[PDB]
RNA sequence: AAGAUAAGCAAGUUUAUUGGAAGACCAUAAUCAUUCUGACGUGCAAAUCGAUGAUUUAAGAUGUGUAUAGUGGCGAAAG
RNA sequence: GAGGCAGUAACAAUAUAUGUAUAGAUAUAGACUAGGGUUUUCAAUUUAUUGAAGUGAAUCGGUGUUAUAUAAAAACAAAAAAGAUUAAUAAUUCUUUAUUAAAUUAUUAUAAGGUAACUUGAUAAUGACAGUAUAUUUCAAUAAAUUUAAGAUAAAUGAAUUAAAUUUUUAACUAUGGAUUGUCAUGAUAAGAAAUAGUUAAUUAUAUAUACUUGAUAAAAAUAAAAUAAUUUUAACCGUACCUAUACCGCAUCAGGUGUCUUUGUAUCAUAACAAAUAUUUUAAAUUAAAGUAAGUAAGGGAAUUCGGCAAAUUAGAUCUGUAACUUUGGGAUAAAGAUUGGCUCUAGCAUGCUAGAACUUUUACUAUGUAAGGAAUCUGACUGUUUAUU
């Protein structure tokens, strides 16, 4: 038989952090536009925005 | 906005010297600019190569100078034809 | 010496009819035929000595 | 010695010269009229030039300063005086700015050709 | 471990695109796939003639005049609102003779 | 950097956004060769190896095809 | 032709009491072209010697067109894919379903319809052409759910880990209409906006639509017709084995050099590193020399060593405050100078996976890998760039 390297470390890690634990201020390593563009934000808002005016006018 | 008296010219830095970097304010001024069309009256003629200009509605190509729309010992010479 | 840019195509190939002939004087050039699926003019004569053997 | 920088870039030119169009206007023995087709830009030159249409044959000509696409122009010994237009050299009174001179008759043209000097 | 299985030259040019696709019995191929085309273009207006079939001029002499060609004169050439203004321009033109 | 939008004060002028120009700044893969005057020095090698360094959308790198020959050719120039 | 130095320098040296196995150890791997030419496979005898066998094409390359009087196996060009077979060939052999061209057969429309954009057998079209940035998330891939199977644990565990498949409106144009309206950005309209009714298409990431840089505006030529069904001792000539570095070039089984492409899992910017996959590999001694080539640590002093701080050491990521003289008014600047950083349990925002704050606890938190020493002056060159292949 064949081997696959197994998952089960990362699944539990990836669980912590849907609770918000490892994002500190100490395990961070990039600016604060690597990890959230900050271009991408202004296009969420402005699209959310420029929809719910026409239906008020509707 | 953000700059004092530089203006479009602010792209080069700080090289190639102070009185160099008058002389490109002069011409990429009226290179960048838009300008009326003769023929439909609208204002969006560019330019795209050296000594044509053409429009983004009525779609017809004019000849001109290098950098203007219009030249000054190109219209000195139309006055006197119209006498 | 004057000529229009419609009568100027004419001229290339012309010109272009001249170099296709002069090629075939040149010694020691491989020779240029058709192309064996549109040449119909190979494929009765090979046939012919195709049959020839059947007889 | 060698031989020098200058005598070796002249028999580098005969070896591969440097091509142009040199464009010539044709002869008419009357008025015609044409009509300007297009504006192109060639690879050595810096002025834009001009393709005209005398009796439906196409013809490639220096553009003059107000030149739009579909305008009529004239072409003769004896056509009116305006801009874009192809005269004798009589005609015009003295103080105006020409842009392509004959040597001698029915000939294309020989002084004037870059862009901007007249 | 899988390998994805590439027959031909390995140049990206122009003519040789490809695509990975499955097989039922678990093979991976690079497919070869046909030439891009584009639209046809007005020669005066220069919009793009729709309902003209786009493809390769070898696969296009083998469609139906239908799909080459507009119930129309100058069908295969122009866009249909040039020829409006060229019936009216050589209407008037005859007219302007018979006066002068 | 141009360009564009708003909110204030009253011909204009401050504040906040949007936008993404430049022979601008920095790294990996790829490239070069400043220092240790390190290793080796009948060597792995008729010019290599290790650490340290310089470099990034261009006046760049590279395969193939045609042209240039010894009082001659090519050269951002050291014979 | 044969000595001394001399069996000296210099190189090679994994474990098992029974094995076609159980383990250890080092190295990413696989395809087209240039070059090599039988090294391929098998049998017999000991990286050798001899002897047999092996390369199958209408749709995979060449043979065709040209680069402004001899030029392309990466530019242009009629047409196919699965599934199996051999000791070795396989888009070429065999089975199944297709496509192109040429010769002979059977049959026949010469025009209708829509106000319009256009629909149906009803010709005359093109090959054919820069670079950069942004927005689309097509495919594909992840993630979830389900159904069959696998391997292990002294024990324990709301049921862990691995494999296969099945699913998860916009742009033009036409007719009415008569004055408003869009994008992440720049806007569009009396040469007719919104709103209605309709006709075409939606180019599959090497794509589509916009914008931006230029005294650079971004190749040639051969090449065209069409309805439905059928037939064929109809589709010529050449190459198709094997190697990608111990099967190339450097006199060699040489730590050098050599065109293109593909490649799984963890990895909160990446990088670096580790593991998969695949390929190779058999047996001297040792708690002890000196002097070497590499890697570590050091009480007290801190450049007194030296031609010279040559070599080594200190600083470094990310968040918040703060920033001078000078100036070609753009810069100097990431100047300099300070403070914070873990784990767990919650609270609060809306854009739903990112950001602020609070409580509890400890031999205190970027630091395994990666990661700027700083300041003040003088001479010379304006800057980006290039150069004595080997001092
Ligand atoms: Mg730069
Ligand atoms: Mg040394
Ligand atoms: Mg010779
Ligand atoms: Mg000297
Ligand atoms: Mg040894
Ligand atoms: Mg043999
Ligand atoms: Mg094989
Ligand atoms: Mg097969
Ligand atoms: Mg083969
Ligand atoms: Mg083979
Ligand atoms: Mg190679
Ligand atoms: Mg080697
Ligand atoms: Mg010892
Ligand atoms: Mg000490
Ligand atoms: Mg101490
Ligand atoms: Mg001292
Ligand atoms: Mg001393
Ligand atoms: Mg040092
Ligand atoms: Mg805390
Ligand atoms: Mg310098
Ligand atoms: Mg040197
Ligand atoms: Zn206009
Ligand atoms: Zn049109």
């Amino acid at each position: 038989l064949d081997k696959y390297n197994s998952k089960g470390r990362s699944r539990i890690y990836k669980e912590a952090v849907a609770k918000g634990r490892h994002m500190g201020l100490g395990k961070r390593l990039g600016t604060a536009n690597a990890r959230l563009n900050k271009k991408t934000l202004w296009i969420k808002k402005i699209r959310v925005m420029r929809k719910e005016l026409k239906d008020m006018k509707a | 906005n953000g700059t004092k008296k530089v203006g479009i010219s602010g792209r080069f830095g700080a090289r190639y010297g102070s009185t160099l970097r008058k002389r490109m304010k002069k011409v990429l001024e009226t290179q960048k600019k838009t300008y009326e069309c003769r023929a439909c009256g609208k204002t969006s003629v560019k330019r795209d190569v050296v000594g044509i200009w053409t429009c983004r509605s009525c779609k017809i190509k004019f000849a001109g100078g290098a950098y203007a729309y219009v030249t000054p010992a190109g219209t000195t010479f139309n006055n006197m034809l119209k006498q | 010496a004057i000529f229009s840019l419609e009568k100027q195509k004419v001229m290339k190939q012309e010109r272009l009819q001249k170099a296709k002939i002069l090629r075939e004087k040149i010694k020691g050039l491989k020779e240029k035929k058709k192309q064996y699926y549109l040449d119909l003019a190979r494929q009765k004569a090979d046939k012919l000595e195709a049959d020839k053997l059947l007889n | 010695g060698k031989v020098t920088r200058k005598i070796r870039e002249e028999t580098k030119k005969l070896r591969n010269p440097r091509k142009l169009s040199s464009p010539k206007y044709p002869n008419f023995p009357e008025t015609t009229q044409g009509t300007v087709v297009d504006l192109v830009h060639e690879r050595g030159r810096g002025v834009p030039l001009a393709h005209v249409k005398f009796n439906d044959e196409i013809y490639s000509l220096i553009a003059t300063e107000g030149l739009y696409t579909g305008q009529t122009i004239f072409i003769g010994d004896n056509a009116p005086i305006s801009i874009g237009n192809i005269t004798k050299l009589k005609n015009v009174p003295g103080g105006m700015a020409v842009h392509s001179i004959e040597y001698d008759y029915e000939d294309g043209g020989c002084v004037g050709m870059t862009g901007g000097a007249y | 471990h899988k390998i994805i299985i590439h027959k031909g030259r390995t140049y990206k040019t122009r003519s040789n695109v490809r695509k990975v696709v499955k097989t039922p019995s678990g093979k991976l191929v690079a497919r070869r796939q046909k030439k891009h085309a584009k639209f046809h273009r007005c020669h005066e207006c220069n919009t793009k003639l729709l309902s003209i079939a786009r493809m390769r001029p070898a696969e296009f002499s083998r469609q139906k005049v239908s799909a080459r060609k507009v119930n129309r004169p100058l069908g295969s050439t122009t866009c249909g609102k040039c020829v409006k203004e060229k019936i009216i321009e050589a209407f008037l033109n005859d007219e302007e003779r018979i006066v002068r």
